[PDB]
Formats: C-alpha cells, structure tokens, sequence
RNA sequence: UAAAGUUGCUGCAGUUAAAAAGCUCGUAGUUGGAUCU
RNA sequence: CGCAAGACGGACCAGAGCGAAAGCAUUUGCCAAGAAUGUUUUCAUUAAUCAAGAACGAAAGUCGGAGGUUCGAAGACGAUCAGAUACCGUCGUAGUUCCGACCAUAAACGAUGCCGACCGGCGAUGCGGCGGCGUUAUUCCCAUGACCCGCCGGGCAGCUUCCGGGAAACCAAAGUCUUUGGGUUCCGGGGGGAGUAUGGUUGCAAAGCUGAAACUUAAAGGAAUUGACGGAAGGGCACCACC
C-alpha cells in the first residue's frame, strides 16, 4: 500500500526530539591515539574529553578453527 | 572436465601418500582422499544407562566412551550416507555441517 | 604510489621495504662502538657479526653469533654509528 | 574394448608371433 | 609369587592407563611426545617405563595448533628419559 | 573545505563526531580506505581521521549542491538505521528517498512502476546497498557513500570516511550532510548553529520509543 | 633461482650508496693491509679475512679503505692461494661426498648430489680456464684429488 | 598455387579438443645484466 | 601366563614439511648432504635452456641367495547364477620382506617445460630474520622458550576480484596475443589402420626406445545447455497410497 496518509503518520511519528540532544555530555571518554589524532588535528585544546586508559593487551581476534 | 580443483584430495605439496584400507569394505585409498569420521561414543547405549548405573557397585561411575576412527572410501561413504552429492555451487563449501 | 616523492613523506614506507627492494638499497645493519664495563677501550663490532669477538685487552665473550643481528653481552654500553 | 585388454591382446599376438617365426 | 594360609600375597609386575582414558587425551591439533627407559631399581627390578605428554594451547592463543619443533621434542624427550631414570 | 576559514571544521562538529563515535572504524581495513585512516589502536579499531572526514563530506556535499532540481538527487539506505535518516535528510533537501528495500530495475528497467533516473546517488552503506550502487553503473549515475573502513570502494565516486555502524554515527552523518548542503545552497546560515539537531535524524528501537515518552 | 635447486632466495648483502671511508674507521689503508697479510698468513680465505676484518676490526669493506680488493692484495704481496678458494671448497665437498659414498654404497641421494657438485666444479674449473687462472691442462680427477685438498 | 594463421619467419597450437620427455644433470647449438664523450 | 618368527609403524597426521622426481613417519647415535633466512664477506659474468651423453626412477616382472607372519596372481574347493569361467567364502603357489644384479615403465598427473620481468585485494599457514604493549616457565637480573600484535624474505596452499584471458569449464595464470617478437628445450597437425608391421638397438626374459604404409572413413572429439533416463541422493502429494 502507497497511502499519502501512512507517509504522513510516518513522518509524524519520526518527528520526535528531546530537549537535550544525545551527542550533548560532559564528559566524552577518549583512547589516546584519538587524542593524537585531535591533537595534530588542532584540537588539542578542548577540555571537553577524558582520559581512558588503553586495553591491557591485545587479544581481539577470535580462535581460529 | 576437472570437477574439483583438490581432485577431491589433499595431496598439495608431495608426491606419495600412504594408503589406509576402508573399515567398511578393506579398499586401499590414500589417507588424504580417505574420508575421516571420529566417533565418540557411549559404551552402554541410552535405553541402557538406567540398568547399568542402577545395578552398578560404585556411586556416580561416569561410564567410559569409546574413541574409533572410521576411514571410509567414496563408494563406502556414499553408500552409507556419511557424506552425499552437492550442487556444483554447495560443493565448494568445506564448512562442517552443524553440531 | 607516486614514487619518489616529498609530497607524501615515506620514512616509514620506504624502511619497512626490503633491503634490496628500495629505491636505493641500503643494509639493515650497522657497526656500533662497545665498551665493556671491564675494560677501557671502545670496539666496533657488527651487529650481525658471525664471529665470537673477544674484548681487545682481555678475553671477554662481547659478542655471539646468532641467526640474525648477534647477541650482545650483559652491561657492555653499545651505540650504533652514523 | 577396454585400451589396456587390447594392449594385452596385441602384447600375446606378438609373443604368438614371435614363438611361431622361428 | 607366595600363597600363605589360603591367601595370595600379590607383587607390583605393572601399570597402565585405562584405554579409554589414553584415547580421550590423543586430540587432533597438538603434539603428542613419548619416551621409555629400561632402569632398574635398587633391588634389581628392571622397569620398562613409557612416558606421554601432549603439549598445551595457551589460554590466549589464536593459533589453532600447538605443534613443537622436532628439537624442541627431541629435548622433552630427554628431560622425560632423564627424569623417569632419576626417580627409578 | 578548500582551506576556507568559512568552511573549516569547528569544535562543536568535532565535539558532535566524537560523542557518535564517527571516528571509530572496524577491525578491518579496505585497501582503498587507507588514505582515510589514522592510525590503528591497540584493541584493532581504526581511527578515522576526521579532517579527512569533512573534507569528503564537504565534496559530497558541494557535489549534491551543484544539482539545481533537489529531487534529481537519490538517498537510499536499505539498512534500519539510516532510513529514518535519510527521510529526514530528503525532507530538509528536497532529494528523493528511498528507504527500505531498493527493488532492482528501479534505474534500468524504464518499464517498471518505481522507475526513476536520479542524477546523483547518495547510499548508507556500500555493502548493504550494493543493488543501487550496482546500478549506478548502467545509467551513468555518480555515487556518494558513507564508508566505512572495510566498505569497497567499487562505483564509488565520493566516499566520506565514517562509522556507519552505530546508529548515532549513521543520523549524525546525515544531519551534517544535510546541514552543509543547505548552508552551501543558501538556505539557513553559518553566523548560529542550526535548529534541528542531530538527535532528529537518530534510528531508535521501538523499546526505546516506547520508554522515552 | 639456484643453478642446481628450485630455490628462488634473495638473501644477499645489500651495499650502502657511499663508497667512502667511514668516519668512525681510523685505521689507514696500510694497517687494513698489514692485518690482511696477517690473517692470510694465519691460513684463512678471503672471505674469511673479509668477515673477521668487518666484524672485529670495523672494516665495512675493504676495497673503500684500500682501494682494492682482498685476493688482489694477497696476490701483489704474494700470498695467495694456488687455486681460488670457491673451487677449492667444491673440491673439498666433493671429496667429502666420496669419501661418504666409499662406505655408504646404498645412497643413492648422495650420489646425486655429488654430481651436482662435480657439474659445478666443471662448470667453474671451466670459466677459470678461460679466465688463465688454471692451467689449461688443468682438469678435476676423482682419483687424488683429496690431495688438491 | 591461393584459400591454409590446417606447417604459422611474419604467424599456429600443446590443462580438458591431437599434444610437455617420469625426473634431474649435461657437451655442442641457441641466448646472454650495467658500464668507457 | 610365557616363548618364537616375519611383517608393519596406528591414534598424533594436517589441503602441514622435506626431496629432482619416484618417494619419505617408533627411540637414539654416527655419516655426508640441502633449501630458506642473516650478511657493509669473497669471486666477478663464472649465466639460462639444452642435441650427444649420463645419474635416479612406484608397482608389477626376471636371475641368484636368505627368509617366509600376513595378504595373495595361478590353482583347488564351496556358493550365487539360465550360465559365472566373476563378484562373495575357505584354502592357497609365485609373489609380498631383505641382500646383489637386471627392467625402465604408470592417470610417473597440476593430464599444465624451464629461466626472467611486469600486472589486484585479503586472511591464514611453514621456515628464517627484524620490531613491539602485555600474559606465562626457567621458581632468582638479562637471555631463552610458549603465547599475543605486526613487518620482511623464500614455500605449500586458500578465499576473493569486470586485471586480463578462454570454446567454455575455468585460470592471478592457462594474463601482459591480429595493439601478434624476453630467452630456450621437447612436442601436435581430422578419426581409424596403430604405437601395428618392418628394420635397427637394448634386455636373460617379459619387453623398452625408435617407428610406417597400403587401406578405410565424414566426422571422431572438447566445453556448456535443455530434456529423457538412473538398480543415485533428498523431498512433497492422493484412502484410485499406507496407517
């Protein structure tokens, strides 16, 4: 079905918002590669981040066979 | 016309294999074409347990499996249905059916 | 990639390549100065020596042949030249 | 017919020959 | 090797592994290393002893297989020999 | 940005883009999104660098701008977490959407009933909207995507490197995509922050509809 | 690849650009010399002399010091070997290889493989006739030759 | 004779249509890296 | 429970390794050999491919000697069958095992010559080397192993791809081919006659290498497609199927 109607109620329905925006927070936990990459991005001024600390090591492969 | 690129084996890289005899039938067929089953199994069969552990002298015995390895050639295997004709696309795949 | 050029630095890109595959080829190795706590003169020694090299005035194991780049004993202070 | 029974079959011809031509 | 008074009086002559329980450790993507020495006790009873051992995957290990180097199980091999003529 | 102070980045996108998580790559690494990428951390997630990620959304964006009929523009995305975005995106633009699943023939077959002959493409995902893409390649239609760092680049023409995984990431992309084409087309300005945000453009799961209100 | 093996290795030593003395390397062109002479009067090779002068002594390469190369200079002080030592050491494997080959009849690996080493030692006896290092009645026999060793 | 690029120097083929020696070594033959105004 | 003999070396064992191929799997020792890697070592064109010539060459087979467990051509018997001379069963000779001579052939296959250059991506794996958080063992420093994450070089392969090719199957070579020339060896020319005859040569023999013609014939053949059929597999349906 192709109702001009159901495209409004759908329109409707996805014109939702809050009065904050999810992206808007204090604190934005960041690994510190990313914080180089912001760094030698000219942003290595905003206070806005966190340090997080790196994995202990690097075990993100799953087993092979 | 080539219907497997392995030639349905896994002989890569070496000249001879040596051959094993199929427990179905005694057939020599090289231990890269034989196909392979390892059977792990109950000795006391699962209408059995119930006697054996109630007529057993010890407390929780765990009975004791039985390990055999099956090597089986193609006519042997495919009689008896461990493995079965694919489509020419299925066949590639070498990924072991679920269990 | 647009070979040879400054525009897009390659340090990295160019000694992560073979030896002989480079631009220029150039060795992986190098000689380096050791002095043993022991003794009071310099040695140059290569890094992927094949010889057990002694110290000039004593007959201390500097060094021992291994696959690679040789295996340098504990406390002598080594430092590439160049 | 099989190749190789007509191999075989040409093999004995010859060895019949060869027996036979003294 | 004595009966005594209707009863027989037994002496060690040997020791296995069950079957199943040999079976159940021979698994398909390590290396399985076996030694045996003939030594003999103090006593004089000369022993026939045949040792196993498989090697281990590592809990993080991603490789599927833990097989040694053939140096590397000529040595276990040795420190098995070695070590089952140092205790008998 | 045509190293234009006007079109710079500024500390509120990046802020925006690192709350999304835009930066965050995969595990994986297609060849031809290398130049894209920053360095891999530790626990094997690319970090996309973001300058190269607005300098590829601001030529997509001028690529979308310099097309003067908005509806000769297509935003497809066959994935549930961009439709709702791409609705919106159609929405402030005037482009045409296509949410949900692109039946084949849509561009080839003059025939069928959905036939339309877009003149510039803009998909979710290069992987699950393969079908449009492939298509691109018999109408002479020029594609941008939103790829991320495993994406093939294949009738690929303008490939903004982001995460298009997450679904804050994928609403984001699509907001600033929206923001920017309107900002260049002359609509809205740059001289105060827009008045739709990005949370607008978001996919969120039925439980959490019914949990927000 | 290998003359006589599928072998396609690359594994060679990669000259640096500069042909220059190094900076850290404070021994004159004589002193290299002398300590050749020494080490060849010890009884080593060429290649043995080089090796031990670039691991012990510093010496990258000795004909960027000297101005020539090792075998030139053992020849012009007079100390050098009869034959050249690439073909003395396939003499010598070949003669090893016999000498297994005596008491081992059943190898028939061996025996190929000193065919291989009997074709090289042709082909290089050959090329050093050619080049008038060998006399050109010179020919390899498998008689005495462990006297050549 | 051309057609026959079905005798292929120009200019053919040789996994499955006819076809690469079981495999190496090896003399002749053939072919041979840069470099000197 | 012991003793003896002759074979064989399971499981571990893999699209893993080594070898020129054939081929190679209990421990340990001796003997000589070898690839790859590392190398700011040495020689300095010594190379590639190869008529002649030569080494090796599964199994079966031949001669002589030793041995002879198992299996087993031939053969005997029992079955099945219209018949079976075969499949199946019980025996069983040569042989299968080892030593010394012979033979030189296999679907000896990747049905794919070797050497060199160039032309995509990805994840693995084997060896060597290089670099690096962190985890374990050496119950102590460093090192060294076992892991983990990468890089480089050869290697066995795999997946993927509108590189390109091809009749297609399919092949990262079987690509870089009418936009045709990097070097070189062997070799094919419609199907049969026929790998036959004959000659030569090798062999104790069996036979191996080389190798026709008369004559006959319009196709034989390759790949793929649709059907039909299958004493092939998996499904579905009708109380003219069953329960």
């Amino acid at each position: 079905i192709s109702i001009k109607l159901q495209e409004e109620e759908r329109e409707r329905r996805d014109n939702y918002v809050p009065e904050v925006s999810a992206l808007d927070q204090e604190i934005i936990e960041v690994d510190p590669d990313t914080k180089e990459m912001l760094k030698l991005l000219d942003f290595g001024s905003l206070s806005n981040l966190q340090v997080t600390q790196p994995t202990v090591g690097m075990n993100f492969k799953t087993p092979r066979g | 016309t080539k219907k497997r690129r392995n030639n349905g084996r896994a002989k890569k890289g070496r000249g001879h294999v040596q051959p094993i005899r199929c427990t179905n039938c005694a057939r020599c067929v090289p231990k890269d074409k034989a196909i392979k089953k390892f059977v792990i199994r109950n000795i006391v069969e699962a209408a059995a347990v119930r006697d054996i552990s109630e007529a057993s002298v010890f407390d929780a015995y765990v009975l004791p499996k039985l390990y055999v390895k099956l090597h089986y050639c193609v006519s042997c295997v495919i009689h008896s249905k461990v493995v079965r004709n694919r489509s020419r696309e299925a066949r590639k795949d070498r990924t072991p059916p679920p269990r | 990639p647009l070979a040879k050029d400054l525009l897009h630095p390659s340090p990295e890109e160019e000694k992560r390549k073979h030896k002989k595959k480079r631009l220029v080829q150039s060795p992986n190795s190098y000689f380096m100065d050791v002095k043993c706590p022991g003794c009071y003169k310099i040695t140059t020694v290569f890094s992927h020596a094949q010889t057990v090299v002694l110290c000039v005035g004593c007959s201390t194991v500097l060094c021992q042949p291994t696959g690679g780049k040789a295996r340098l004993t504990e406390g002598c202070s080594f430092r590439r030249k160049q | 017919m099989r190749a190789k029974w007509r191999k075989k079959r040409m093999r004995r011809l010859k060895r019949k020959r060869r027996k036979m031509r003294q | 090797e004595d009966v005594q008074g209707k009863n027989c009086l037994t002496n060690f002559h040997g020791m296995d592994l069950t079957r199943d329980k040999m079976c159940s450790m021979v698994k398909k993507w390590q290396t399985m290393i076996e030694a045996h020495v003939d030594v003999k006790t103090t006593d004089g009873y000369l022993l026939r002893l045949f040792c196993v051992g498989f090697t281990k995957k590592r809990n993080n290990q991603i490789r599927k297989t833990s097989y040694a180097q053939h140096q590397q199980v000529r040595q276990i091999r040795k420190k098995m020999m070695e070590i089952m003529t140092r205790e008998v | 940005s045509g190293a234009l102070d006007v079109l710079q980045m500024k500390e509120e996108d990046v802020l925006k883009f690192l709350a999304a998580g835009t930066h965050l790559g995969g595990t994986n690494l297609d060849f031809q999104m290398e130049q894209y990428i920053y360095k891999r951390k530790s626990d094997g997630i690319y970090i996309i660098n973001l300058k190269r990620t607005w300098e590829k959304l601001l030529l997509a964006a001028r690529a979308i701008v310099a097309i003067e009929n908005p509806a000769d523009v297509s935003v497809i995305s066959s994935r549930n977490t961009g439709q709702r975005a791409v609705l919106k995106f159609a929405a402030a633009t005037g482009a045409t959407p296509i949410a949900g699943r692109f039946t084949p023939g849509t561009f080839t077959n003059q025939i069928q009933a959905a036939f339309r002959e877009p003149r510039l493409l803009v998909v979710t995902d290069p992987r699950a909207d393969h079908q449009p893409l492939t298509e691109a390649s018999y109408v002479n239609l020029p594609t941008i995507a939103l790829c991320n760092t495993d994406s093939p680049l294949r009738y690929v023409d303008i490939a903004i490197p982001c995460n298009n995984k997450g679904a804050h990431s994928v609403g984001l992309m699509w907001w600033m995509l929206a923001r920017e084409v309107l900002r260049m087309r002359g609509t809205i300005s740059r001289e105060h922050p827009w008045e739709v945000m990005p949370d607008l453009y978001f996919y969120r799961d039925p439980e959490e509809i019914e949990k927000e209100e | 690849g290998r003359m006589h093996a599928p072998g396609k290795g690359l594994s060679q030593s990669a000259l640096p650009y500069r042909r220059s003395v190094p900076t850290w390397l404070k021994l004159t062109s004589d002193d290299v010399k002398e300590q050749i002479y020494k080490l060849a009067k010890k009884g080593l090779t060429p290649s043995q002399i080089g090796v031990i002068l670039r691991d012990s002594h510093g010496v990258a390469q000795v004909r960027f010091v000297t101005g020539n190369k090792i075998l030139r200079i053992l020849k012009s002080k007079g100390l050098a070997p009869d034959l050249p030592e690439d073909l003395y050491h396939l003499i010598k494997k070949a003669v090893a290889v016999r000498k297994h080959l005596e008491r081992n009849r059943k190898d028939k690996d061996a025996k190929f493989r000193l065919i291989l080493i009997e074709s090289r030692i042709h082909r290089l006896a050959r090329y050093y006739k050619t080049k008038r290092v060998l006399p050109p009645n010179w020919k390899y026999e498998s008689s005495t030759a462990s006297a050549l060793v």
